């Protein structure tokens, strides 16, 4: 089972995933759809911005001299260094070309990012892929909730004989489980 | 590959082949995808040579190795549709395979080969009869493609209705607003199919075109048409409407009468899925230059569906 997860800076709730998912064997990649890169700074209102382009390791720097304190206390400076060991870097989920059988998403902005792309490419071979949203808050506990549930999902999904005919009814499961609703369409390569 | 300059493609081929033979697990398709591209590619005079040493696999007891078969025969009928002749047969035996990931690629197969097989049928100077027998089997498969649509899986219906959307395209005419894949642009039409044509006749085809066309739009009204089904057919509706802007008439229908009647079975967050992808597609037929004729009733519903006027203004030219 290949599957992309995809949040909206490539930080936190799809890192989270990314890395239950590859620790327990599955082929994963992340993604994010924002126009930029967004971590916490010192108040709700006053984040810290980056470009895509920028490393993890350029983010830790800077924020290692920018606020020392702070950055260890908020779990932001271990979180870029978990990141920096998956990848080098952030992924744009417009930028990449890649296959999967289902694509995760962590909030329903971001699944409408997803579906609006991928609704703009040309098919060239008509294949579906399933695209899933589940709402996660952006914030630490709730991208190890969530990344937890995505893996509790696609651990079902390994489990079924037919993806495509039994994914509605576990969806619905997974829905009446966690009370937490899963928007979910396709979009063909 | 070691001395590979001093091998003929043929003997490099053959030991591929008995390789692939002493592989038993999946690895054995990169052997296969290797022989795949030498006598498809490198040196085509080689396929007609190995065709049944490649289609002999069509019995293995591997799911992506009976995959692997089915690209195989899409690439070879690409390369020298005439191949058709001796593959339909097996192509159509694949659709009809235990299992659903091979029937399903055997359906992306069809679509994309029906519209070589229609012209190579158009394009030929003489016609035998083991061609038009062919022609009637590629067509009664197309057929048999388009009753998939009422298959009791979920995943074989989605690709029914692509099959259906690529049908419907190839036997309706281009026009001067169709808005064409850029990779599509030598595909075959109807336009392009002499009114006179000594076999293949025109006003039979565009029957079946719109035929195919009714069969989608009842299939979309069915009571317990499933949340994928509906949100791949309204993909589909607006796909045609882009590349054959005579039928956005029909497609503003059908999601007129969508909206007014949404299927009572779907769950709520199957409801919401499917809302979001009508507005979806009524903005992206909105920003199709056809849409002039329709563009009150598509405004109507978007604001229905809680479309801001400032998201409507921005789809507009």
């Amino acid at each position: 089972l290949r599957v992309a997860v995809v949040s909206s800076s490539n930080q936190n709730r799809s890192m989270e995933a990314h890395n239950i998912l590859s620790k327990r064997g599955f082929s994963v990649r992340s993604f994010g759809t924002g126009t930029h890169v967004k971590l916490p700074g010192p108040a709700p209102d006053k984040p810290n911005v980056y470009d895509f382009k920028t490393t993890y390791d350029q983010m830790y720097n800077d924020l290692l001299r920018k606020d020392k304190e702070l950055y260890t206390q908020n779990g932001i400076l271990h979180m870029l260094d978990r990141n920096k060991r998956i990848k080098p870097r952030p992924e744009r989920f417009q930028n990449c070309k890649d296959l999967f059988d289902l694509i995760l998403t962590c909030e329903e902005r971001v699944y409408d990012q997803v579906v609006e792309d991928l609704n703009s490419r040309e098919q060239e071979t008509c294949q579906p892929v399933h695209v899933v949203n589940v709402d996660i808050q952006d914030n630490h506990e709730e991208a190890t909730l969530g990344a937890f549930l995505i893996c509790e999902l696609c651990q079902c999904i390994q489990h079924t004989e037919d993806m495509e005919n039994e994914i509605d009814e576990l969806l619905q499961e997974f829905e009446e489980k966690s009370g937490r609703t899963f928007l979910h369409t396709v979009c063909f390569y | 590959v070691p001395r590979g300059s001093h091998m003929t493609t043929s003997e490099r081929v053959v030991d591929l082949l008995n390789q692939a033979a002493l592989i038993t697990n999946d690895s054995k398709i990169t052997v296969l995808k290797q022989v795949q591209e030498l006598i498809i590619n490198k040196d085509p005079t080689l396929l007609d040579n190995f065709l049944d040493e490649i289609i002999a696999f069509q019995a293995d007891k591997s799911i992506e190795v009976r995959k692997f078969v089915i690209g195989f025969i899409e690439e070879a009928c690409k390369r020298d549709i005439e191949l058709l002749l001796k593959l339909i047969a097996n192509l159509n035996m694949l659709l009809r395979d235990e299992n659903v990931n091979v029937v399903k690629k055997a359906i992306l197969t069809m679509t994309q080969l029906y519209k070589v097989a229609l012209q190579w049928m158009v394009k030929s100077r003489v016609i035998s009869e083991l061609q038009e027998a062919c022609w009637d089997m590629v067509s009664a498969m197309a057929g048999d493609i388009i009753l998939l649509l009422d298959s009791d899986n979920d995943g074989i219906r989605t690709h029914a209705i692509k099959f259906v959307e690529g049908l419907i395209v190839t036997l309706s005419p281009r026009m001067a607003d169709s808005e064409i894949p850029r990779r599509q642009e030598h595909d075959i039409s109807l336009d392009r199919i002499p009114r006179d044509h000594p076999y293949i006749q025109y006003n039979v085809l565009w029957e079946e075109g719109k035929a195919a066309l009714e069969q989608l739009l009842k299939f979309m009204v069915h009571p317990a048409i499933s949340s994928i089904n509906l949100t791949t057919a309204l993909g589909s509706l607006a796909n045609i409407a882009r590349q054959r802007p005579m039928f956005m008439s029909e497609v503003i229908q059908a999601y007129e009468t969508l909206h007014a009647n949404l299927p009572p079975t779907l769950a709520k967050s199957q409801v919401s899925s499917v809302r979001k992808n009508l507005k979806l597609h009524l903005l992206s037929v909105l920003k199709h230059p056809a849409s002039l004729e329709f563009q009150a009733q598509i405004t109507t519903l978007l604001v229905d569906l809680g479309t801001p006027q400032a998201e409507i203004a921005r789809n507009m030219p």
